[PDB]
């Protein structure tokens, strides 16, 4: 009924202070992707709106850059960035697909 | 904080024409600008988001544009109902900032006021103060002048006025002048007049009563 | 249908505390980020607070940080604004608004609550008649009350076209007054009756006065 699947760039461990690329990809469906969100359980980081492009949430402006593609680049990692990240695809007519990335910002 | 400047704060545009409201940004806000329409006594409703996208249910004669620091709202085929204050808002960075607002006054054709004088109620006179009020009804433009004379003595510093907001269907204003007096001084004089000038009046209009007649 | 109904505004004294509430209906409240926005009398729009879906993050401008606290009860579908150390410059209509789920701005707003901070005390108004002497005019004068607001209907909402209710004016008394007037066919004067309905909820005053051509 809902055939598509999400690949991700995989679960991440990274040193404090670097920048890193998170990305998902929807495959094996032809639904139109109307909106992609990046979230953190309680927090919205960015919206790529179908025909309008990317908006970064004002509470993440200088921490997150849009791209590449439908992905994000987190900019100067802090231990607080550790957590689960979600790419959420709003599609017609399949619906909502979600993929999950866990990020662990270490202090080696 | 990013300062949103809306100038002019006032624009007077004829029905059917195109209004162009401007919104500048002290720094780059990308396309994280919205436009709200606030009619009198009403909550703001969202017109444009993302600098140029139109909220659902919003007529297509509203249109936004701009990026970076210079933004623009355009109301085409302007009409009476569009009378409102319009605010731009940036949501690029904290703290969220609104612009000052631009009131769009609809510049209709001149309409003369209709004048009416109301002597104070007896029920009020039981309390020592008398209030004589003068109504100016459904006129355009806004500028209108009211002079009170008691027994042909021009009054000063004892009146107060209030104007309605531009009417959402006929785009006129209405005005009330209120003469507040002691019952003492009210009873010491007999004829009370309200004299009105206005661009739609070939000559001044006066309305009178005589205290104690009808 | 989406609805945001606010309550809790009123008069409160400098340094005092008040709690506004906003009841959401017609959408999945727990899905939505919320704001409060205020607007001083005759002024523009001032962002005041922001809360996340869950409640775990909050933001405020400096003007209000420390004294105001935004919270939410997703079980009751209700947003709250807790106000402390209320100063004069906090007098304002306070709006709640839900964030667009397609962008990061304010999708829909409540009707607002007026919040008046002042040392002065509640006072009801006197309703006097403006009597009629083509088309005829009459109305009600509503004098000496505090704080705002007062509402005027005519024939309990039946008579609506031709009504003008003027903005309140602050007298030297430090009290407000206004007038409401309606224009009617002169023929209708000796037949159908005209009653204004004045309501001042702060003083729990409700008065219905009927205006007629005066008994000379």
């Amino acid at each position: 009924m809902m055939t598509g699947t999400i690949e991700t760039t995989g679960n991440i461990s990274a040193e404090k202070g670097g920048s890193i690329i998170l990305q998902c990809h929807l495959s094996s469906t032809t639904a139109q992707v109307t909106q992609v969100n990046w979230e953190q359980q309680d927090q919205l980081l960015a919206i790529c709106n179908a025909d309008l492009g990317w908006h970064i949430s004002p509470s993440f402006k200088d921490r997150v850059a849009p791209g590449p593609g439908l992905g994000l680049t987190l900019q100067s990692l802090t231990v607080n960035d550790t957590g689960e990240y979600f790419c959420i695809y709003h599609t017609y007519p399949d619906g909502t697909y979600t993929g999950r990335i866990f990020l662990e910002v270490l202090e080696l | 904080e990013i300062v949103m400047t809306q100038s002019p704060a006032t624009l007077s545009v004829s029905p059917g024409e195109r209004a162009t409201l401007s919104c500048k940004a002290s720094q780059d806000v990308g396309t994280s600008v919205a436009w709200y329409q606030q009619k009198p006594g009403q909550a703001p409703r969202l017109l444009i988001y993302w600098a140029s996208a139109r909220h659902t249910g919003i007529p297509a004669r509203f249109s936004g544009s701009g990026s970076g620091t210079e933004f623009t709202l355009t109301i085409s085929s302007l009409q009476s109902e569009d009378f409102a204050v319009y605010y731009c808002q940036q949501y690029s960075s904290y703290p969220l900032t609104f612009g000052g607002g631009t009131k769009v006054e609809i510049k209709r054709t001149v309409a003369a006021p209709s004048v009416f004088i109301f002597p104070p109620s007896d029920e009020q006179l039981k309390s020592g103060t008398a209030s004589v009020v003068c109504l100016l009804n459904n006129f355009y433009p806004r500028e209108a002048k009211v002079q009170w004379k008691v027994d042909n003595a021009l009054q000063s510093g004892n009146s107060q006025e209030s104007v309605t907001e531009q009417d959402s269907k006929d785009s006129t204003y209405s005005l009330s002048s209120t003469l507040t007096l002691s019952k003492a001084d009210y009873e010491k004089h007999k004829v009370y007049a309200c004299e009105v000038t206005h661009q739609g009046l070939s000559s001044p209009v006066t309305k009178s009563f005589n205290r104690g007649e009808c | 249908e989406v609805q945001l109904v606010e309550s809790g505004g009123g008069l409160v004294q400098p340094g005092g505390s008040l709690r506004l509430s906003c009841a959401a209906s017609g959408f999945t409240f727990s899905d939505y980020y919320m704001y409060w926005v205020r607007q001083a009398p005759g002024k523009g729009l001032e962002w005041v607070a922001y809360i996340t879906k869950g409640g775990g993050s909050t933001y405020y401008p400096d003007s209000v940080k420390g004294r105001f606290t935004i919270s939410r009860d997703n079980a009751k579908n209700t947003l709250y604004l807790q106000m402390n150390s209320l100063r004069a410059e906090d007098t304002a209509v306070y709006y709640c608004a839900r964030q667009t789920n397609y962008d990061f701005t304010m999708d829909y707003w409540g009707q607002g609550t007026l919040v008046t901070v002042s040392s002065a005390s509640t006072k009801g108004p006197s309703v006097f008649p403006l009597a009629p002497s083509g088309t005829a005019a009459l109305g009600c004068l509503v004098k000496d009350y505090f704080p705002e607001p007062v509402t005027v209907s005519w024939n309990s909402g039946a008579l609506t076209s031709g009504v003008h209710t003027f903005p309140a004016v602050l007298q030297s008394s430090g009290l407000y007054s206004l007038s409401s007037v309606v224009t009617v066919p002169s023929s209708s004067l000796g037949t159908q009756t005209y009653i204004c309905n004045v309501n001042h909820k702060p003083s729990n005053t409700k008065v219905d006065k009927k205006v007629e051509p005066k008994s000379c």
